[PDB]
RNA sequence: AGAUAAGGGAAGUCGGCAAAAUAGAUCCGUAACUUCGGGAUAAGGAUUGGCUCUAAGGGUCGGGUACGAUCAACUUAGAA
RNA sequence: AUGAUUA
RNA sequence: CCCGUCGCUAGUACCGAUUGAAUGGCUUAGUGAGGCCUCAGGAUCUGCUUAGAGAAGGGGGCAACUCCAUCUCAGAGCGGAGAAUUUGGACAAACUUGGUCAUUUAGAGGAACUAAAAGUCGUAACAAGGUUUCCGUAGGUGAACCUGCGGAAGGAUCAUU
RNA sequence: CCAGCAGCCGCGGUAAUUCCAGCUCCAAUAGCGUAUAUUAAAGUUGUUGCAGUUAAAAAGCUCGUAGUUGAACUUUGGGCCCGGUUGGCCGGUCGGAUUUCCAACGGGGCCUUUCCUUCUGGCUAACCUUGAGCUUGGCGAACCAGGACUUUUACUUUGAAAAAAUUAGAGUGUUCAAAGCAGGCGUAUUGCUCGAAUAUAUUAGCAUGGAAUAAUAGAAUAGGACGUUUGGUUCUAUUUU
RNA sequence: UAUCUGGUUGAUCCUGCCAGUAGUCAUAUGCUUGUCUCAAAGAUUAAGCCAUGCAUGUCUAAGUAUAAGCAAUUUAUACAGUGAAACUGCGAAUGGCUCAUUAAAUCAGUUAUCGUUUAUUUGAUAGUUCCUUUACUACAUGGUAUAACUGUGGUAAUUCUAGAGCUAAUACAUGCUUAAAAUCUCGACCCUUUGGAAGAGAUGUAUUUAUUAGAUAAAAAAUCAAUGUCUUCGGACUCUUUGAUGAUUCAUAAUAACUUUUCGAAUCGCAUGGCCUUGUGCUGGCGAUGGUUCAUUCAAAUUUCUGCCCUAUCAACUUUCGAUGGUAGGAUAGUGGCCUACCAUGGUUUCAACGGGUAACGGGGAAUAAGGGUUCGAUUCCGGAGAGGGAGCCUGAGAAACGGCUACCACAUCCAAGGAAGGCAGCAGGCGCGCAAAUUACCCAAUCCUAAUUCAGGGAGGUAGUGACAAUAAAUAACGAUA
């Protein structure tokens, strides 16, 4: 339409928000950023409908303003930016640090976490390539590009970063065998520990995935974010880690605390 | 203006599409550029997200590469002999690409001199030593020694000077050469 | 650009106008419950195919097909909750089976009624609009309310009128000044 | 006997009588009606010089048990 | 050969 | 019970001389604005290079003579930007003239159809309807209709070893 | 037989249950009628699911292209086990849950002439490998990277995917309801906390297990498959010298 | 909640239609109208015309301020507080309105960009710019206006403008400033001949062209053109280096040149701190702005497969003057008949091409029902199209823009007749058209967007008013005794 949006109207942005359809007939366009516009939460609608730390707009911006807040360690005085995933935000006061992250339910979470913890994360590499005068680099999910990286690391492994500098602390690749989290479609929030996968050449790479309950199902290979080896995943997880129980547990569940 | 759409076209099957939007700038085309010879003129053109565009006219030197010797020097232009899409481009004197032309001939020449030290047409240690090196190289073929002793060499455009400003191109050799040769010959 | 409010009726008219047997019947209905309005009638015969389709488009379904059970177990569960079926009839024909009576004695009015605080279901509904009742702390001034049980045994008058207390009354304190005056 | 006439255009006159206008060639386009053969050059429009070029169209002699040499016509199309 | 309207 | 001509009233559509009329779309041809692009144009402003003099000022042979700045004015080139105007091209609005496609619409008159409480002429059909009806084709006549040739039973016969 | 009523039948020509008023009564109810279009009715559009002797509807009859439809047959059979779902003595818990179980149901595997792709590799796997009953060495997919022949579809299962709103639907006292996605619980001064599901989504496109049904090519004037073989022609090609 | 009924007959069974019946986010109208909650609303005929008034402007600590603007510095002699106008930089291409065009076209799902542009955001990213590169030149930094303003003014009128005098920049035009090594060329000279070489020019990025590398299933022998490592010159020979892709002439590197030469900070705000070779010496922080390349993100444009109403009283269509392909070129941001030159004659069709109509924008969806389905969908969301009909083009990353210009056509306005200014299918409001449709109101409080930016602006949006379009709930009466 003779040019980019600006606006972005209610209903037109995504679900997982859980953005009101009443109160006004406008939504928080993302502003652009290291995220996409929909697989990420604005810190707009992460203040105002995830916390209530404040009740409007302006006082939101008035936060993000003043500077109470800041995101991978930066500031970020943007109203609209995209607070993707498994970033880290850092709140001096309360000492809070969130983590965003995914639930089963298919909601972006609150992962309540500590300065430390903060300190590192994670990130999957989306590509790589040879940047000018010969310096290999990749880039990741989070828009990070990192130059001379380990030749072992290519392409579906993961980094896990220092966020002081975009260099790295180290590395993990991809191979049979190694847990993960799920990142678009219908089974986000999924954390399933791959069995095989299936490679189709010309085109969509599948991946076999199967959660600790033994219950497997298939994803695509850019969807997916593998966070790590079985057991141990290499960050916090939250409530329920990635499970899917059924519809008929979880009412009981409710009606056993009531 | 000139538009680069189809929706001013028929259909595949024989259909006038009917007209349905107007013409738009993401669809658009220029005029030719006619490039021509001697007092250099480029006019640069704003294109879609910035990006000039040097629309060459009356062009006079060019580059030109030997590409069995991989060099390349800058030299005049003295005409177009061929032109496979028209003869009107030959006859009118418009450099396009693909463009059989004659150039001078005097810096291949006067660098061969000093490269290998033999002549054409008709002392010191490190230079003596230099071409006794570089001999067994100097022995090319027929057409390309006779075009030297004419002193105009038959190069073909692979630019796109309306699109760049530069008409560049490399000397013919050997197959292309005897192809060339044989359609101008052609009576 | 406002986000279009859903709406949605809740009853449905006759298919056939006039035909003296529903008539006679759903006015003998409407004069016994303390009704208004055959609209009322009509709403709760709506709810009751409402519920009725749920049963039946389960049954046409297997046994421990998961939506089946989950969806006739909401359905039990709320209705049980409500007291229109009963807490030993759960095996959703039942269900199939129920009646608009069962619906209007489990409404407010009549329910008054049978808790005896109105001697008639008319005397029920202008208690009930003229909001002398609450059924539990808050009051309410609608008859169709589907208690649910819970509700019966949180009855009480209405606290901003006499028997429950805390005041005399509007017109009784009118009269008393009146006579006030009168004596003098 | 031959010609030309501003503005108008058959108002002249028995009547457009006389005169004008049209006119070759190439390309485009072509009605009703019909004995289906025609009407039809229907109607109606465009182009046409000079000069410098370019393209196609040929004849005959030549090959161990694809191509060359040589000779001469105006035809058509196209561009500056 | 035909037997006007309406009931 | 029923058919058709003819007669009166009203409506609906068709044919129809009028090279009918208006409205809209597509469009050959001719003229063709306006911007844009290319060949020039050159008002105008402006930087540099010298360029000699009407003659002050000071410094030095202190006597003729010399050095440079100065208000002044040609003269010459070296350039930068540069509008009006201009050649050619592609885009192509609009007008004129024809053609064509559709949508409504006028019309002398001609020939139909339908509706009308009690119009005229017959009686074709329903009974073997008083010449059994009907089908096709052809001719005829006020009108139904009649007649010829073949066909059917929906016939008035399921029937002559 | 006037005024007029009446969607349809019909009423009204001096005894009107139909017209116009009074009374009564009924229907729906802050609504009720009328006009026009549309859906159910409508099996009066017929795929589910109409009719064609006479009610409207079998072409005069035959040939014939596209289209639609198209005979039967090719792996069945049996055994052996394994483990999942459903109940089932004993309830060995005071309506939850256990063992060997009489029974059913589909699943996984081996053999019966049943290769239902194998070469390089590392796992050598199940390791004939056995040290005294917790030991050193069996045949690579059961993990993978690559080559390889991978004859085709239609169908069907499962998954990925179908923007929200909408529809169905979980939970929720908008005081009920239409709604909306909120709310609830404290020692009510520090505060704590479950939600915002799930389903449908035509055709088409992707992966996927199956092999009934329908076609689909293979080997017949053998340019037919395996061939450790044995030659010749051909090019490619790593290690060294 | 898978329902039937009245009417052809003297009566009967049937076919078959008419009529009845129920509903509609289906409209109009009538008669009546007390309440709470929620709320459509000039689409249908005319995408017919419009008075008036609004609807997009914008700054911090931080681009430029001597406002001859206002408070007071007294921490400030250049200002350093606040601050209109103006230059600059952004945005004005989003929003909002209508549904006229348009029937493989838009559109929906689904692919690709190994075929391209992309402001802004987000992450990285310019030791190499003095070209006889030694006097050729300020780098504790260089040149020019010009607005605003002063005053002179000119037209009847215009968001009309000239003449003269200043002055500014992140505006224009220019412009140097930090190592060390490493290869090519020349090449003085010694001359060596095994051949060694002083001294000199280049190398960053970007454009354009050409070339080379960008890889690698497995093991030994015979030599040479000249030994190559170090030598017992018996030869041990290892050591050696290149990433991704399903797949590339991919990323990327290096040779040889092209360029009228791109970028490589002459910008700005706070706090002002340390070394002493005790100085306007040298270093030093947190930021804002902009900038070449790459990736990312918001996009954009093309694009694969499948699907659209009625018509054969439309059966052949396309190709003059592009229709189908190929080659080459131009143009493009890019592929491509997108356009041109030449050549081959192709491409679509009863499996409904092509032509006509459409009270046709498409879809998500809406009404109605047991199932199957039929009808509608201008209308809140997604994608298209348009600004009275057409055509053209500037600025910009992004427009074929109409609350932007230029022209033509039909409309229409102000005229002191020379000329000037416009397109409500934006919000209100008016005429006409009709069966058919609201106030010339209040606010940026929320929801979002934009700017230099927390602060401003926003008829986007929210609020109230008209409102029986539709939905929800629901008053008009109840309870005693006496005949």
């Amino acid at each position: 339409a003779r040019g980019p949006k600006k606006h972005l109207k209610r209903l037109a942005a995504p679900h997982h928000w859980l953005l009101d359809k009443l109160s006004g007939c406008y939504a928080p366009r993302p502003s652009a950023g290291p995220h996409k516009l929909r697989e990420s939460l604005p810190l707009i609608v992460f203040l105002r409908n995830r916390l209530k730390y404040a009740l409007n707009g302006r006082e939101v911006k008035a936060i993000l303003m003043q500077r109470h807040v800041k995101v991978d360690g930066k500031v970020r005085t943007d109203t609209t930016y995209p607070a993707g995933f498994m970033d880290v935000i850092t709140l001096d006061a309360t000492n809070e640090n969130f983590r965003l992250v995914y639930d089963v339910k298919g909601r972006f979470a609150v992962h309540r976490i500590t300065d430390e913890e903060a300190s590192y994360k994670l990130g999957k590499v989306k590509k790589v390539q040879l940047g000018k005068k010969g310096v290999p680099y990749v880039v990741t999910h989070d828009g990070r590009t990192i130059r001379y990286p380990d030749p072992n690391i290519k392409v579906n492994d993961t980094v896990k970063i220092d966020l002081a500098s975009g260099k790295i602390t180290d590395f993990i690749k991809f191979d049979a065998g190694k847990l993960v989290y799920v990142t678009g479609g219908r089974n986000l929030g999924r954390i399933g520990t791959i069995v095989h996968k299936e490679r189709h050449d010309g085109g969509f790479d599948l991946v076999h995935i199967k959660d600790s309950l033994d219950n497997t199902f298939v994803t695509r290979l850019n969807n997916v974010f593998v966070i790590g080896e079985q057991g141990k995943p290499y960050i916090s997880l939250p409530k329920g880690k990635g499970i899917k129980l059924s519809i008929a547990e979880e009412r009981d569940r409710r009606r056993a605390q009531q | 203006g000139i538009s680069r759409d189809s929706r001013h076209k028929r259909s595949a099957t024989g259909a006038k599409r009917a007209q349905f939007r107007k013409k738009r700038k993401f669809e658009l085309g220029r005029q030719p550029a006619n490039t021509k010879i001697g007092a250099k003129r480029i006019h640069s053109v704003r294109t879609r997200g910035g990006n000039k565009k040097y629309r060459a006219l009356r062009i006079e030197t060019g580059n030109f590469s030997w590409a069995s010797e991989g060099i390349s020097k800058k030299t005049r232009i003295a005409g177009v002999v061929y032109h496979p899409s028209n003869n009107e481009l030959v006859r009118t004197n418009t450099l396009t690409k693909a463009a059989i032309v004659q150039i001078d001939a005097t810096p291949f020449r006067q660098w061969f001199e000093a490269h290998y030290g033999q002549t054409l047409g008709k002392k010191s240690k490190n230079a003596e030593r230099k071409w006794a090196a570089r001999a067994a190289s100097a022995k090319i073929e027929s057409s390309v020694e006779s075009q030297f002793s004419a002193g105009r060499l038959y190069a073909c455009i692979s630019s796109r000077p309306g699109q760049s400003g530069r008409c560049d191109g490399y000397i013919l050799e050997g197959e292309e050469l005897a192809f060339y040769l044989r359609r101008l010959t052609a009576k | 650009p406002r986000a279009p409010r859903t709406y949605s009726k809740t009853y449905s008219t006759p298919k056939r106008p006039y035909e003296s047997s529903r008539l006679d019947a759903e006015l003998k209905l409407a004069g016994e419950f303390g009704l208004k309005n055959k609209k009322e009638i009509y709403r709760i015969s709506f709810q009751l195919s409402k519920i009725r389709r749920a049963a039946r488009d389960l049954l046409t379904r297997d046994e421990k097909d998961p939506k089946r059970l989950f969806e006739g177990n909401a359905l039990i569960r709320r209705l049980v909750r409500v007291g229109v079926l009963s807490e030993d009839k759960k095996k959703l024909d039942y269900v199939l089976a129920l009646k608009v009576e069962d619906f209007l004695e489990r409404r407010l009015q009549t329910q008054v009624y049978k808790l005896g605080l109105a001697k008639s279901v008319h005397h029920a509904r202008v208690l009930i609009t003229q909001r002398h009742i609450a059924v539990g702390k808050q009051i309410v001034n609608i008859p169709s309310f589907m208690v649910r049980l819970d509700s019966e045994k949180h009855i009480d008058f209405a606290p901003t009128s006499p028997f429950g207390g805390a005041r005399p009354g509007r017109v009784a304190r009118r009269n008393a000044a009146r006579k006030a005056e009168a004596s003098g």
